[PDB]
């Protein structure tokens, strides 16, 4: 599969077809790791992400910081 | 005709009569494009330190996404506009907090 | 006073017919007066996000992609049934593929 | 090294710092190959390029197709 | 102050008193930025089928780069403007033809 | 009439002091009346693209990055010396790193 490195704003970047991105389980706005070895630039998904528990978040909810449900309105 | 279709991570203005609510898109382009719907979470400048709040940096206004208020919206019928995108780390925090509730 | 508080997996009718399956944990629903749920419909149409709810006379299919947060305490909610954990997992897995 | 996949125009793309691009001998507007294996998206430079000989090009020069030297002007 | 600095492959308008010549940049950003100079080849709408011509597609006007007329230009002193970029394949053809002469 | 035609490696003076080292092959120079060359200067300043030209009293350093095409036949050129292939290769290698 042939692509290219081009200038996107201030940075070099490489285009990938949506079908390939989709075939590799990546999405727009995903973080990736690019560890380089030998002569092939390497790019992979991140495995580590922030983790929270139900208890830690719910216990920090208070009557004072609770938000009402957003009124989305109608079209 | 050229029309905006949202991507995961886009910050959009969702319209309603009158008139708009800022939101962060959670679902992918393919689903959004095919259905005219998208999952998102609303934003507000009213930060209170609520645990499901995720701070969004480098935006026009200071604000937070309310991660627990996941909403399926008919973005195509309503007529959404792109305002920017959130950082990968911010989207991960939103998704990690949602996971606690429906993961 | 005794009051109904929605538990994860409950099938509820919300005031405002709006049948929905509650996805969020009781602990969260009780503290916030809010809950995340997906709407139910009576007819299956082959839509990919449909999850069939067995032992459910009325509104036997959940639309997994149409998650919404609702103010159940403020609006009022009534329990109409319970969905099996196995079915709730199918709903959550579809949501995870979509956003997670 | 952490980067991301984002939407550049109609296509997904990944940003790379100039120092890395430079460290790998790539330049802006270079073609690259992206062959995927296992679980790591792969990207590498192209080795094959058009090749011409002095004889084939010079022999095709004629008095009729010859160009004059461009006048670049002055600042 | 924001200023344009050319990249390899950029199609630029090089100024001269009056007044400008279109050119394809051959040297990299770092060199171009540090020196205020860049190597390029001129473009012309006057195609004749000359062997060192490289056709540039999808541009405002139909035209060709004259690969044998490599030129070091003081783009910063003259005041260049970006008009577009050439395709990777077109830049490879330009570079391959130059190689025959000074490779 | 006998006429001078620049060969690759020749050090020439072009009419219009503009000393330059010819980089392109005689076959091309002869057919086109044009040639690719780099200018020479008398003082070395440590600039990375300088290539020292040995056995060259005047203008003993070539500025490799400053390639230019010149209309030698139209303008007139005079041979002033010859640069060793080894030095011409250093000039070309620097150019290749830059653009190639």
């Amino acid at each position: 599969i042939h692509s290219s490195v081009k200038r996107w704003g201030n940075s070099p970047a490489v285009r990938i077809p949506a079908t390939l991105m989709q075939a590799l389980n990546l999405n727009i706005d995903d973080e990736v790791k690019i560890d380089l070895v030998d002569g092939k630039l390497i790019i992979e998904p991140v495995r580590k992400e922030p983790v929270f528990t139900l208890a830690e978040l719910v216990n920090d909810i208070t009557p004072e910081n609770l938000h009402e449900n957003i009124d989305w309105g109608e079209p | 005709v050229s029309r905006y279709v949202p991507d995961m991570g886009d910050l959009i203005w969702v319209d309603f009569d009158p008139g708009h609510r800022p939101a962060v898109v959670l679902s992918p382009f393919m689903y959004n494009n095919k259905t005219g719907m998208c999952l998102c979470v609303p934003c507000t400048t009213q930060s209170k330190g609520y645990p499901f709040e995720v701070v969004l940096s480098g935006q026009e206004r200071d604000g937070v996404a309310l991660a627990d208020q996941v909403k399926s919206i008919a973005w195509r019928a309503r007529g959404a506009t792109k305002k920017g995108t959130v950082a990968p780390e911010e989207l991960q925090l939103i998704k990690a907090k949602i996971n606690v509730l429906i993961g």
